[PDB]
């Protein structure tokens, strides 16, 4: 049961500011395909919100 | 990182993937653009163009990328706002060692007006080293 | 070998997990590895197998 921990992660990528849709739907879909690795896809999510954030 | 300390503007598209879209754009080109990178990773690079662009120059670049060859030309673009600036715009292909194509570099600087002579000679050198640049920066990507 | 190519290989990701490693890749050339890690595991659970 990674299944609460897959719509957690789910969530929070729908909500990082700084990735357009088709990267959100990119980790949204790896997840539902691979609940196992939900921890790390949601690191490399944010690893990515950040490198996209306004300077 | 090296790619990162590049201060030029630039960006790099890969073919591979449908439409071609750019993958990485410069800090300096997207300020210079007005444009963020939420915005436009992701898209084709033709955003760029708008009215008083010259078709037959975007054509010549169209031809370029599929033949996978190098171009240089100068062309109209547009800012997000909507202003004008002429691109004296390079482009040129990232190989492997067997040749295939990896990404497309190109790489641009702004101008108020078509310059030729010498302001064009030194506008080219500095575009084509900085291209050499980027391709030693990202050559293991 | 590189990344690109090796995430264009792998058979069984789609066009946009092609796309979100790619930029990854190239914004943080030092975590290279843990990317191509997890693209092959994807890959692996996607596989119709
Ligand atoms: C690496 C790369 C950078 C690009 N940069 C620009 C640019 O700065 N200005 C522009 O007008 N087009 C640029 N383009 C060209 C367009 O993306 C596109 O290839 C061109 O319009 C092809 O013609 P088409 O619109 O008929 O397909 C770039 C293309 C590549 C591959």
């Amino acid at each position: 049961k990674f299944n609460k921990e897959k719509t957690r992660a789910g969530a929070e990528i729908h909500s990082l500011p700084n990735l357009n849709v088709e990267q959100k739907f990119a980790f949204i879909v790896s997840l539902f395909d691979d609940p196992s690795q939900s921890a790390n896809l949601l690191a490399e999510a944010k690893k990515l919100n950040d490198a996209q954030a306004p300077k | 990182t090296t790619l990162e300390r590049i201060e030029k503007n630039f960006v790099i598209t890969d073919p591979r993937l449908p439409d071609n879209p750019i993958i990485f754009a410069s800090d300096s080109f997207l300020q210079l653009t007005e444009y963020s990178r939420e915005e436009i990773l992701g898209r084709n690079a033709r955003f760029l163009q708008g009215p008083e662009t010259d078709r037959a120059t975007v054509r010549k670049i169209r031809d370029a990328i599929d033949n996978q060859t190098e171009v240089t030309v100068q062309l109209i673009n547009y800012t997000k706002s909507g202003k004008k600036f002429w691109n004296l715009f390079h482009l040129q292909p990232m190989r492997d060692q067997k040749g295939d194509v990896q990404y497309f570099i190109g790489v641009q600087l702004d101008g108020t007006e078509h310059v030729r002579d010498a302001a064009e000679r030194e506008g080219v050198m500095l575009i084509k080293k900085t291209a050499e640049n980027i391709d030693e920066a990202a050559k293991e990507l």
